[PDB]
């Protein structure tokens, strides 16, 4: 799991002393640039079609 | 006392009444009392309802000025108990008078509502709109320093 | 005195510098929004004001030049995109 | 053309109750509108 | 006349469509001309009473 | 160039000043009438969704007629004023033109001015005019008038279930109206108005009085 | 779209060449309740007069239908292992009772979850007539899935629910459905260049 | 009248049901008849049940329902009046004053329960209108209702959609939402997507059967 | 003000251009001075013809200077039986900046007109602005004591054509402008030239404030009010909301266009396919 | 004087920088997605009919009948430029009015 977060694949922590994982809050996607960066790639290959 | 109803600032009624009661209610001599205010049921009616003027004009200036108010300090600015100012705003909220969202369990008043996106990018082109507008008036202006120092 | 960015000023803050006690401070505060010297909202729960605009002030010679070293920086950054949006619609600009 | 009135005649009840399927009321109100009194 | 493929014609002697049948118009045999061009035909005539 | 359909009208549709004072109260004991008018005229004009819903097929135009003086123009007249589509009143007698063509020119343009306002009612007092059963080839009168009434019959024919213009047609003498104008499309609802009755008789009296 | 036409034709049915008018009516409930809005089925299926009286004679479907309305999840779900092994049976709902079975378990799931801010994993159980684990495992299975708009904290046995913008979901249908066309379009391309 | 008795019994749409009652008021009181009040109450309690109570005052204001004006247009007139309010305690005061006329009389008496169901919906939204995140007790108070009946009636108005909100039972708290509305322009555009699927697919046809 | 735009035609603009070269074939001027005639539009003037009037001043003093009104007259009215709806609305002249002698002219001026406009019109091609300069007096009240004093409060000035004038403006304008480029690309071309120009507003506002930081201008104090007010006014684009705000909309605008472009590129093959096909027919014809 | 004349219809520098009102802009994106609905909805059956129908008929039955190809194309062209405008002013307001 402490390999899962570094890499970036799940947003989470790890409580040793407890022992358990805390999943990070879901961030809105919809307010970041990850749509307009899909939307661009999608843009681009409709215009190259 | 009309200036006190034009004015964009808190009124107090215990102020209000304390300066006023007297030449409105009992009035004076030199000064007769108009049947407006008087020691009859009308008059006690139109009492109230100066009292519901007064905190509703405290209301809308609160709303006007704060973001966000303590159900405590919006009960202690308007001259009332928490139930009461409660009341009285849940009233002004219903009938689409003034909006106000009232979080009971922190006991927190937010008079700003949700910013539509479209509302927070039209203040921005708004801002950016005037700017403009000024910069040119300024290069205006400098132009006729310009010609009167040269 | 603050920066655009730090123009929320703590209840606290305009207590101590105004010599007033803290729950006088937003009546403080409505005097100077009403006249229209300063614009603003005041954030009561959190004990803070918001100001957004202050009345304009005669400024020392100093405080010109300041302001014309931030209209340098200005300067600099509407030259920069233009010259990149010329450059990128090169082609395309008529 | 009296039965294909009767037919018309029971659409035209339903609609007057503002409803969407005609019922047997319907055409019964119709037949006794168009045989008995015209 | 629909199911024999047969052109119909309706005679109801109406002079709003003598135009049609012909500007003679002094017999109505002058009609055949019209229905030999359609044939086969079905003169069609109701009598109101 | 293509003008705008709406544009090249010598008739024009019922202003806002030009709505007649008459009310449905106004008119005393037509009660029967009334609801014929209604359910042929200004309820497909709001409900068309539910005339095709159940299966109904709306009728395309309205005769009114009766004898003199029962009502037909009054009742036009309270449509007119208590309708929310467009009211464009016309009399057969306007159509007859000296200039050759102008008439069914302007009966196109009466019914393409009525669909570019849709919802629309088109009211043709004295139908009488140009639908007349008895053409006479030789006269330029009758070839007229028989242009104008083919004319009307076409633009009755092209108008399919979509367009939402609705046709009244008011006459005292319909036993000398073309039987080709009642065929079904064209006018498919004769209303008539007959004589009071006793029951008929006091409505109007009391209204009026 | 099944469950507006057989609604549509619930009042007007005569196809007796195709099926029974009661097994019309079931398949009509059937299809509503995994198709239809709450607000919805309560006016069109539940306040039915038609599907009423002839639920009047199917208990079965009649259970089914108003244990999931009034929130009876046992109930329910007793009900719906019912229904799967009748639409096991039939050629219609054949290939696809695997699929409708557990939507309606999402369903239910999301319908007990719609109204709380969070609900204890025993609570859950409790409700729907089985154990813990069995919660834990199908709300876990639907989360992933992205058909609960809820987390799981297991820790504590406590279910959160969230509420995710329309924004998003209507995002992620457009890029899988834009994909989708721009695939057939590239496809398209392909047989035609050569 | 006994057609907009039925229609209302079988609860019907009540259009229909007040368009009956409308004609039977208008025939009872062109012969000036003493039923004419009765099939007025009910003229008047269709338009409680479709939930329009503000036309209920001017329909008692017309001229022919001014020789009417008595105790069970006074009562039909107050319950409209409870219902334009929202106020669940006036319904109560309203059906403690004027128990003989509406109480008694059977055809209201039958949907008395459904008027009292429909109060009680807008007047649980009139209280929580003004808050965003308030106690459960407090709603109870200002209802004037049992805690649980008020959780209960909440979570199935949540279930219903006809607020947007959430229960709180740790700390028996009805928190409302300020949610906003889905974007038509993604609706729009998905079903664009569609159709110009099936276009796409129009386009495969006749390219494969050309080619 | 009495005047909220100023709409000056070509026609002024070649008018002006013909008087200024006329008058300076002569080899010594410095600028050229006329009367402006148009007529008016709710609080829009849409100054249309213009004439030369004779004019002359010293170099050295700007209180010796010769304006022949009764030209001015005589001239107005030989216009005014032409064209009656043209009335004086002001004057013009083409020095390249304000003189200390306009507000002088412009009460001369008034009497003719009483709201006067005058619209300077830079003969010289400047690249980026508009040759006219629209001003209008008015009275300047000091809130620091000073005595009231006339001034020239500047209007938006647009140039804006007849409908034959606009035609003989691209018979002329055939060959040089280029219709061609599309509307995206003129837009954006648009926003190019908006931003030079504010380059170029910003810049003569840091002038101005180099030459009051060394002493060759007074601070005048009613600029740095603006100033400091144009400075309050620049948004905080680093703010949360804003930024969240910023991708809602951009990704809102990014989906339209992505649409937009699906259905253009579906489009796009349709028309491949209508050209194949048609090439394949013809081929197979022949 | 050509010069001169260039300056008809020169949009001002202000209203190069200046962005249309969102709420506006989303109505209008909207209202012109909502019509290409209906549009490519009549685009399938404009191409099923295109695929039977005789050469003499490609244009007279063209004619009084709009066609879906063409609205599509003209309200694609709309949006990609308006959105694209509006989407790339909104970029360089963003770099040349901050704060910082
Ligand atoms: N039901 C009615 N109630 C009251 N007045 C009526 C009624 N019917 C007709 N009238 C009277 O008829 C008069 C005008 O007659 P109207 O134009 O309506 O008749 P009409 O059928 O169009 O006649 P015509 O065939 O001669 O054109 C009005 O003054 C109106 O008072
Ligand atoms: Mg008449």
């Amino acid at each position: 799991v402490a390999k899962a977060i570094r890499d970036g694949v799940i947003e989470a922590s790890i409580n040793h002393e407890k022992g358990y994982v805390q999943s990070k809050e879901m961030i809105d996607i919809y307010s970041t640039r990850e749509p307009q960066l899909a939307f661009h790639q999608r843009i681009s290959f409709c215009l190259d079609i | 006392l009309l200036k006190l109803f034009t004015t964009m600032e808190l009124m107090r009624w215990s102020t209000l009444v304390e300066d006023y009661g007297m030449e409105l209610r009992k009035g004076s001599l030199e000064s007769p009392a108009t049947d407006v205010f008087g020691s009859t049921e009308e008059g006690e009616k139109r009492w109230k309802d100066l009292k519901n003027r007064v905190v509703e004009h405290n209301i809308r200036i609160m709303a006007k000025y704060y973001t966000r108010i303590t159900m405590k300090r919006m009960a202690q600015l308007l001259d009332l108990s928490v139930d009461e100012s409660e009341a009285f705003l849940s009233n002004l909220v219903v009938n689409k008078t003034i909006f106000a969202k009232v979080d009971r369990l922190a006991g927190i008043i937010n008079f700003q509502r949700p910013k539509d996106p479209n509302n927070l990018l039209n203040d921005w082109s708004q801002k950016l709109n005037s700017l403009m507008s000024l910069v040119n008036k300024t290069t205006h202006l400098i132009a006729k320093e310009e010609m009167i120092h040269n | 005195t603050r920066p655009a960015n730090h123009r929320q000023l703590t209840f606290e803050e305009i207590a101590k510098s105004a010599k007033i006690t803290v729950n006088e401070v937003e009546l403080l505060v409505m005097k100077a929004l009403s006249v229209g010297l300063v614009k603003g909202s005041i954030d009561e729960v959190d004990k803070r004001v918001h100001m957004t605009w202050v009345q304009p002030r005669v400024l020392d010679l100093q405080q010109i030049k300041g302001m014309k070293d931030r209209l340098e920086f200005w300067c600099t950054d509407v030259k920069s995109m233009e010259m990149l949006v010329e450059h990128q619609a090169h082609d395309i600009l008529t | 053309a009296e039965v294909k009135g009767v037919c018309t005649e029971a659409g035209m009840y339903a609609l007057r109750e503002r409803r969407v399927h005609v019922t047997q009321e319907d055409f019964e109100m119709a037949v006794a509108k168009v045989m008995q009194k015209d | 006349a629909h199911h024999t493929d047969c052109t119909f014609i309706r005679v109801s002697g109406s002079e709003l469509v003598q135009k049609f049948i012909g500007e003679g118009a002094r017999m109505v045999r002058e009609l055949f001309v019209m229905a030999r061009e359609h044939a086969p035909s079905i003169i069609f005539m109701d009598e109101i009473d | 160039d293509v003008l705008p359909p709406e544009a090249d009208s010598s008739i024009m549709m019922l202003t806002s000043d030009q709505k007649p004072d008459v009310m449905y109260a106004d008119i005393g004991g037509m009660d029967i009438q009334k609801q014929e008018v209604r359910e042929a005229v200004e309820l497909p004009l709001t409900h068309f969704e539910l005339y095709k819903q159940i299966g109904i097929d709306p009728p395309r135009g309205v005769l009114m007629y009766g004898p003199p003086g029962c009502g037909k123009t009054m009742l036009a007249k309270a449509v007119a004023h208590h309708t929310t589509a467009a009211f464009i009143r016309v009399v057969g007698s306007e159509f007859v033109q000296k200039y050759l063509g102008e008439g069914p020119r302007m009966v196109r343009d009466v019914f393409r001015l009525a669909k570019e306002n849709a919802p629309a009612i088109i009211f043709i007092d004295e139908i009488d005019a140009i639908a007349t059963k008895r053409f006479d080839a030789q006269t330029g009168a009758d070839r007229e008038v028989q242009r104008i009434l083919l004319e009307l019959l076409n633009q009755m024919d092209g108008f399919d279930q979509n367009v939402n213009v609705k046709v009244i047609m008011a006459t005292n003498r319909a036993d000398t109206l073309d039987p080709a104008l009642l065929r079904p499309g064209r006018l498919d609802r004769k209303i008539e108005f007959p004589l009071p009755d006793r029951r008929q008789k006091r409505l109007i009296f009391s209204t009026i009085t | 779209q099944a469950a507006e036409l057989f609604l549509d034709t619930v009042s007007t049915f005569t196809s007796y060449e195709l099926m029974d008018y009661k097994t019309f009516v079931t398949y009509t409930v059937y299809v509503s309740m995994i198709a239809l809005e709450r607000p919805d089925l309560r006016e069109k299926v539940i306040k039915g007069a038609e599907i009423l009286e002839v639920l009047h004679s199917l208990p079965a479907v009649r259970q089914y239908l108003f244990s999931l309305y009034e929130c009876r999840y046992s109930v329910f779900f007793q009900s719906l292992a019912v229904v799967e092994q009748e639409m096991k049976k039939d050629w219609l709902f054949a290939p696809h009772y695997r699929y409708y079975v557990r939507e309606m378990r999402i369903h239910a799931y999301s319908q007990l979850l719609e109204s709380y801010r969070s609900l204890t994993l025993g609570y859950m159980a409790e409700a729907f007539g089985v154990g813990v684990e069995f919660i834990d495992q199908e709300l876990s299975r639907f989360i992933a899935a992205g058909r609960l708009h809820c987390k799981i904290d297991k820790v504590n046995e406590i279910v959160e629910t969230n509420r995710p913008d329309s924004k998003n979901w209507q995002y992620q249908e457009t890029i899988k459905k834009g994909d989708l066309l721009l695939n057939r379009v590239q496809k398209l391309s392909r047989v035609i260049n050569m | 009248m006994q057609s907009g008795i039925i229609h209302a019994a079988e609860e019907k749409d009540w259009k229909t049901a007040y368009s009956y009652f409308y004609e039977a008021f208008e025939g009872y009181d062109s012969i000036d008849s003493p039923k004419a009040i009765t099939s007025l109450k009910y003229m008047l309690l269709c338009k409680i049940m479709l939930n329009t109570p503000e036309d209920v005052q001017a329909l008692v204001s017309g001229k022919l329902a001014l020789r009417y004006a008595g105790r069970q247009t006074e009562a039909l007139k107050c319950v409209a009046q409870a219902s334009k309010n929202r106020s669940l305690a006036d319904f109560e005061k309203a059906l403690t004053d004027y128990r003989a006329e509406l109480r008694d009389d059977p055809i209201i008496s039958t949907h008395l329960a459904k008027l009292y169901d429909n109060l009680l919906e807008q007047n649980l939204i009139r209280v929580i209108e003004p808050f965003s995140r308030v106690q459960i007790e407090h709603i109870s108070s200002l209802i004037k209702l049992s805690k649980a009946d008020v959780e209960r009636k909440l979570s199935q108005m949540i279930l219903d959609k006809k607020f947007h909100g959430i229960l709180d039972q740790g700390e028996g708290v009805l928190i409302i939402f300020d949610e906003p509305p889905v974007d038509k322009t993604y609706e729009a555009a998905l079903e664009t997507i569609q159709n110009m699927s099936k276009v796409v697919d129009s386009l495969y046809n006749k390219a494969k059967k050309l080619t | 003000l009495a005047v909220q735009k100023v709409v000056v035609h070509p026609l002024v603009l070649l008018s002006v251009v013909d008087h200024f070269n006329r008058i300076g074939k002569v080899g010594n001027q410095k600028r050229v001075v006329g009367v402006l005639l148009g007529s008016w539009q709710k609080k829009v003037l849409d100054v249309s013809n213009s004439f030369a009037v004779p004019f002359d001043e010293d170099d050295k003093d700007d209180s010796v200077w010769f304006l022949d009104h009764d030209y001015l007259e005589n001239m107005y009215g030989m216009f005014k039986k032409v064209n009656a709806r043209e009335r004086i609305v002001g004057w013009y002249h083409t020095g390249p900046k304000l003189h200390k002698n306009d507000i002088a002219i412009n009460e001369l001026m008034k009497r003719y007109c009483p709201n006067s406009v005058l619209v300077i019109i830079d003969v010289k091609p400047k690249d980026l602005g508009l040759p006219t300069e629209a001003y209008i007096s008015v009275e300047e009240v000091h809130d620091d004591g000073t005595p009231t004093s006339k001034t020239f409060e500047h209007v938006t000035s647009e140039i804006g054509a007849e409908e034959a004038e606009e035609v003989g403006v691209e018979h002329l304008l055939r060959d040089i402008k280029d219709t061609t480029v599309g509307t995206l690309s003129q837009r954006i071309t648009n926003q190019v030239h908006g931003l030079k120009g504010l380059n170029s507003k910003l810049l003569d506002i840091r002038s101005y404030l180099e030459k009051v930081a060394t002493g060759k201008l007074p601070i005048n104090h009613q600029i740095i009010y603006q100033l400091q007010d144009v400075f309050n006014l620049l948004p905080d684009v680093s703010l949360q909301e804003f930024v969240k705000a910023f991708y809602l909309k951009t990704n809102d605008q990014m989906v339209v266009v992505y649409l937009a472009s699906l259905i253009r590129s579906v489009v796009a093959l349709h028309n491949l396919i209508n050209n194949k096909i048609a090439n394949r027919d013809a081929e197979k014809k022949e | 004087e050509q010069k001169m004349l260039l300056n008809l219809h020169k949009k001002s520098w202000m209203e190069g920088l200046t962005l249309q009102d969102y709420s506006e802009h989303c109505k209008h994106n909207e209202s012109v997605v909502k019509e290409m609905l209906e549009l490519a909805k009549n685009y399938n059956k404009a191409v099923e009919e295109e695929d039977k129908m005789t050469p003499e008929q490609l244009a007279i039955k063209n004619v009084g009948k709009q066609d879906p190809k063409r609205h599509l194309e003209e309200h694609v062209d709309v949006l990609m430029t308006s959105n694209i405008v509006q989407c790339l002013a909104a970029m360089l307001d963003t770099v040349v009015f901050k704060l910082i």
